[PDB]
RNA sequence: UAGUCGGGUGAUUAGCCAGACUCUAACUUAUUGAACGUAUU
């Protein structure tokens, strides 16, 4: 049974949550029922994987000067074998990929 | 584990004899280059990344001191007790944690192709490969058991969230092939393919893969 | 002598306070500086040039150990580990050996706390005695100051003795220096697990004076601080703020310009009260008219606390009722301290109490919470919600920046806001025999929880001993029998996974990835 | 300690204890040496000194019992990441003996303060017996000095 | 509890006259009596929080007053009352017309 | 605690809200109510249980209504009296429970 | 980055300059005795 988040003292029922718990990662327990981020939002570096997606989808999928800095960066931050680190190698791969079929459409 | 391929003898194991000499005089900075060719900066058992390693004797030095200075015996591993204590897999793992075995029940990685026995879920489990029975199934399970390929957390954390970082991209790839031809298709597998040479858990990857 | 005086120009705080002692201007005066000076850096935060912290700790046959040493951070360490490996021992330890300090720092040859001789010594221990060494550290004029605490366990017959000349020696320094001139003060504290207690305004403290300097030292590593004492100092702080002439003509003042505004803005309805307001400013004015200290150390307790406790927005203290009683601001709502849920009231106390005893020990600073300590914490996320865990460190540390703090935790989410670094780990099957403490091989600091939980604290993601936690594992097997196609067992299994999960869920989504990948690979098969 | 027979005594009853230890050292290539109570082990291998402090106890208690122990307080790592001393000698980073910087810098202040008749007798008195020392320890730095201060200068001091 | 007119038969024969309990009535009084229609006043109440930083302990105060007003309108003949200030006024000329040498 | 109170005692009383902490700072009505309905078998399918506080100014008495509670208990009272019965368990543990422990084990009163 | 080593400069135990190092990791100590260095003989 859940209170909600933004509950001022005026909720005449509690509730069942959507999601089935049982089971589940934590991970999403936290996201879906507890209403917390997986990476604590008050640390710069939490964001450096998210900004690092944005930068790529801004620069048509290629890996520009900007996005090398913050690549290097999460590489120095968090390692060589993080899974930062690999999530974003994953996502210069995929977009790669993208822009190879997209080029092969074009012609 | 990856299928591994010995090329040559280091001309330091032939001065040293068991019986006469032990395992403390010879130099390992010597042997370890002919490994790290072998291996790839790879451990031989759980395929992770070499950092804090160590040189393994797959038949232990106490069990059989004939196979000390043997170069077929000798393997890379991850862990090293010098540096600390407590690591829960591979070599260290076979010694203390893991109890009795019939080191016959092992896969060894330079004799036979562990694809045979061996199967990498997506999911991130390493288990026994479809249809084995009797024989070579008791070799699937102990090497399972005897390396701890599962039941370290780290390792199968690690392998887990490797492999479900590139799924988008396996789910991604095999989309493209109503549009495209062989010709150019296989291609592409084989860029992805060659990406993997050097990533940790690699096996694991290829089975995803292919 | 010669001799001192040598070290001492050199820079030697001990030798140069034995000068001073013999000779009883210059010596004093090297004494002193030592302690008081320091620049403002950067970032507009006062930094001693001599710091203050544990550098060094080691145990021997102590409880579970048989011998341990810990190197510890100058601004902040978390201890981790499983339930029964010696976290809260750690700062057991810690703590009875500040107590020499504080002890001295209070009277002249005082005593500090002893280890117990009925459980502190290591049941299964050959030698029959404990020792616990500490090693302090106060600027490279003073680079070691080691202390021994040790017992003999009970019936022994040799006895083992502690060592604490040390401790008593820099601790004279600071009294001795203080009593001729006031210098700022370092304050010890511990917050053990006995800090969640129910509230009672009702009893009160008739043992010393709230207001007396040397009463924030009192039960400082107790475990609980005293939350009734800050209230009652807080109380006393109001009384006097309210009874200060001037700044009563300046509220006054206030009051009277802004009650003007509204008659001013067509609000003829508080017109009676504006003309009483003036006449009793009137009055007050012109009563025999003189900023208070006590105006601003409430000043500074409030913002502080306003600060790092997150749901508290404001506090203030009513008397109309005819009882002195703390009042709240709690998420938007006026509330008395009793209203307060326990993780709110829990906390809330712990800050209160640290605030109330930095601004009474250090008040010649401009903001006398960047003074020098070291705060042991246990448990820093009792009772708080994962929201809280993920903002706790983070306001402690902006709050009292110079503090050392020595903290352990369970939670994965207060550990995600820490340095890799900052942290020490017990190795996972150790029986206290392990020699040196490490630090984990992963970056905490913004990573996610769940990596935080599998490579740093050893445990599942996901809960192994529920069946429904490994079915997409069993379905993916299932699909790798048949070739890749779905056979009545797979699609049994299928529909028990979107029955239990749901139609949205990340497990189905797994799942119906699997089988159009493994589709496709059989397709390809085929053609090959 | 103040007995002069205890001195002679003393490492005799050592003796058994530093031929055990001294083998067992020189087994894994770390040097050993004790000066009275101080005992002091170097090695260019890494990570082999971390099992001495365990070794040590275990001899003590196998020798004299309960009698001799390890001052665990005293037990301290060091290597070229960070100062290391022997007896009051400092070794510098270039594998030499040295007296360190502050201590050389003091000399240097009371050589100056001679060079300009500042010094009394007792401090000039003191600076003749530590530049001896000196010239003990290090022989270079006199070398220096004599460079710095005028051969004269210095000559006239040590006269 | 609040004081209620009937509390003054309470140990009147035996446990009155106690110097603790008259300090703690006499600090409460006066706490109570530093610094009107109940319709008046509820206007004021609703004019001052409308306007509510600075005048949050004067609306505090006004609340008091209305509460104290809605309970006297409210409160008994049986049980009624003089005023808070005018009990403390009486008391203290009580105290110092009587007790040698207390002005 | 109004179960507990009837098993031990004929006409025992539980716990009652507290007028200065269980009523709702800006309740209209002034007053706290806690409704119950509990379950026993078939044959009690409702045992519906009310407690009631009003605050301090007291324009009206709102009384508990509490006999359900009492004579559910006075049923298992009454018949272990006459024969040994199992009785439920109630129990709450809430975060008091975490508090030092007393060394000092107080001989055998009985 | 930090800490450490220290060649130079500097009425000099400071400050400044130059160069370097990095096993999880120095904290400078004690005489009249003993030994070592210097002086005296
Ligand atoms: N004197 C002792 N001898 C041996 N083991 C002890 C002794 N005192 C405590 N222990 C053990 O040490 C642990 C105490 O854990 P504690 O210090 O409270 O650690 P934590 O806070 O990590 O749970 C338990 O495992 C307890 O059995
Ligand atoms: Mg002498
Ligand atoms: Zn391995």
């Amino acid at each position: 049974r859940e209170f909600e988040p933004n509950d001022d003292g005026d909720q005449s029922f509690l509730d069942s949550p959507d999601m089935q718990t049982k089971g589940s990662e934590n991970a999403q327990i936290l996201e879906q029922v507890m209403n917390v981020h997986s990476t604590p939002p008050g640390i710069a570096e939490s964001h450096w994987l998210g900004n690092f997606e944005l930068l790529l989808l801004d620069n048509s999928g290629e890996l520009d000067n900007h996005s090398q800095v913050l690549y290097d960066q999460i590489k120095a931050h968090f390692g060589i074998d993080s899974i930062e680190l690999k999530k974003a190698d994953s996502l210069i791969r995929i977009n790669k990929m993208k822009n190879k079929l997209n080029k092969i459409r074009a012609e | 584990m990856r299928e591994l391929a010995r090329l040559e003898r280091p001309e330091i194991l032939d001065q040293y004899i068991a019986g006469q000499n032990d395992w403390m005089e010879i130099d390992q900075s010597a042997v370890w280059p002919k490994l790290t060719e072998m291996q790839g900066g790879f451990c031989a058992y759980c395929e992770c990344r070499l950092n804090r390693c160590h040189i393994e004797h797959f038949r232990p030095r106490g069990k059989f001191p004939a196979l000390t200075f043997i170069w077929n015996n000798l393997f890379g591993s991850c862990g090293d007790s010098r540096k600390s204590g407590g690591w829960s897999r591979c070599g260290i793992y076979k010694d203390n944690g893991a109890g009795a075995y019939n080191a016959d029940d092992l896969i060894k990685p330079d004799e036979e192709n562990p694809d045979d026995y061996l199967l990498f879920l997506t999911t991130g489990e390493v288990v026994p490969a479809i249809g084995l029975t009797g024989r070579a199934l008791k070799k699937a399970q102990e090497t399972i058991r005897v390396f701890n390929l599962n039941g370290d957390i780290k390792l199968f954390g690690s392998r887990r969230t490797a492999v479900q970082a590139i799924m988008p991209n396996v789910e991604y790839l095999y989309t493209l092939l109503e549009e495209f031809d062989e010709d150019d298709w296989n291609e592409m597998l084989r860029d992805e393919l060659e990406k993997i040479e050097s990533d940790e858990y690699k096996t694991a990857l290829k089975h995803a893969w292919t | 002598t010669k001799q001192y005086e040598r070290k001492a120009k050199g820079g030697n705080l001990l030798s140069a306070f034995e000068l001073y002692q013999r000779n009883s201007g210059e010596w004093f005066e090297m004494c002193r500086d030592y302690i008081q000076d320091g620049h403002v850096d950067e970032s507009g935060i006062f930094r001693p040039d001599n710091a203050f912290y544990l550098r060094r700790l080691t145990l021997k046959d102590f409880r579970r150990f048989s011998l341990l040493e810990i190197k510890l951070e100058e601004d902040l360490t978390v201890i981790i580990g499983n339930n029964g490996k010696g976290k809260t021992s750690i700062l057991y330890a810690i703590a009875k050996t500040l107590s020499w300090f504080v002890a001295n720092i209070l009277k002249e040859g005082g005593s500090g706390q002893r280890l117990s001789e009925m459980t502190d010594i290591k049941n299964d221990a050959e030698d029959r005695y404990s020792d616990v060494s500490s090693t302090f550290f106060f600027g490279k004029g003073l680079k070691s100051v080691p202390i021994r605490l040790s017992r003999s366990a009970l019936g022994t017959a040799e006895r083992r003795d502690s060592e604490v000349k040390p401790a008593k020696d820099l601790a004279d320094i600071w009294r001795v220096i203080n009593e001729v001139n006031t210098i700022n003060l370092p304050t010890f504290a511990l917050y053990n697990v006995e800090r969640s207690q129910p509230f009672n305004r009702n009893i009160k403290d008739n043992t010393g004076r709230r207001e007396e300097r040397f009463d924030a030292y009192s039960q400082t590593l107790g475990g609980a601080g005293r939350f009734d004492h800050f209230v009652e100092w807080y109380i006393y702080l109001h009384k006097r703020t309210v009874s200060d002439i001037s700044s009563s003509i300046k509220e006054l003042e206030q009051q009277v310009n802004d009650l003007q505004r509204t008659v001013d803005g067509g609000m003829v309805s508080v017109k009676s009260l504006l003309e009483q307001m003036k006449f009793k400013l009137s009055e007050a004015i012109e009563r025999n008219d003189a900023v208070l200290t006590e105006s601003v150390q409430k000043s500074i307790v409030e913002k502080a606390i306003c600060s790092v406790v997150p749901s508290i927005s404001n506090i203030w203290v009513e008397m109309i009722t005819g009882s002195d009683l703390v009042k709240v601001t709690n998420d938007g709502h006026d509330v008395t301290i009793d209203q307060l849920s326990d993780g709110q009231r829990v906390f809330l106390s712990l800050v209160a109490d640290l605030a109330r005893r930095m601004v009474m020990l250090n008040p010649l600073l401009e903001n006398p919470l960047e003074g020098r300590g070291i705060v042991l914490i246990d448990e820093i996320e009792l009772h708080l919600h994962p929201k809280w865990q993920q903002e706790v460190i983070l306001n402690l540390r902006s709050a009292f920046p110079n503090i050392q703090f020595i903290i352990t935790t369970h939670s994965p989410i207060v550990l995600s806001t820490i340095e890799k670094r900052c942290i020490r780990e017990f190795e996972p099957n150790d029986d206290g025999d392990q020699s040196f403490l490490d630090s984990p091989d992963m970056q905490t600091k913004g990573s996610e929880n769940a990596q935080i939980l599998e490579q740093v604290m050893n445990v599942h993601s996901t809960p192994p001993g529920i069946a429904e936690s490994h079915w997409l594992g069993n379905f993916e097997l299932l699909l790798l029998d048949n070739s890749g196609e779905l056979d009545n067992h797979s699609q049994v299994l299928y529909d028990q996974i979107k029955a239990h999960f749901g139609i949205d869920s990340i497990e189905l989504k797994k799942a119906d990835s699997l089988i159009r990948i493994n589709k496709m690979k059989n397709k390809l098969n085929k053609i090959r | 300690v103040g007995a002069p027979s205890s001195p002679v005594i003393s490492n005799f009853c050592m003796y058994e204890f530093d031929n055990r230890i001294h083998a067992a050292c020189k087994k894994v290539e770390i040097t050993y040496t004790r000066y009275a109570d101080d005992l002091t082990f170097s090695s260019n291998i890494p990570d082999v000194l971390k099992a001495v402090p365990s070794t040590l106890e275990v001899l003590l208690k196998d020798l004299f019992g309960s009698a001799l122990r390890l001052n665990h307080s005293k037990t301290v790592f060091s290597s070229k990441a960070h100062n290391r001393h022997v007896t009051g000698i400092t070794i510098n980073n270039e594998e030499t003996l040295s007296l360190g910087r502050d201590r050389k810098r003091f000399i240097k202040h009371l050589i100056n303060q001679y060079k300009y008749g500042l010094l009394d007798n007792e401090d000039k008195a003191y600076l003749i017996g530590l530049l001896a020392f000196a010239s003990h320890i290090e022989p270079s730095f006199i070398t220096r000095m004599n460079e710095k201060y005028s051969l004269e200068l210095m000559e006239r001091l040590r006269g | 509890r609040r004081e209620e007119r009937f509390d003054a038969y309470s140990q009147t024969l035996g446990g009155a006259g106690r110097f603790d309990h008259f300090v703690e009535w006499y600090i409460y009084l006066h706490k109570r009596t530093v610094s009107s229609s109940i319709k008046e006043l509820e206007q004021q109440v609703n004019d001052l929080q409308r306007t509510v930083v600075s005048v949050k302990s004067l609306l505090e105060q006004m609340k008091f007053k209305l509460s104290e007003a809605i309970e006297r309108n409210d409160a008994a003949v049986s049980s009624r009352v003089l005023t808070e200030s005018v009990q403390k006024s009486i008391v203290e000329k009580a105290i110092c017309s009587v007790v040698p040498s207390i002005s």
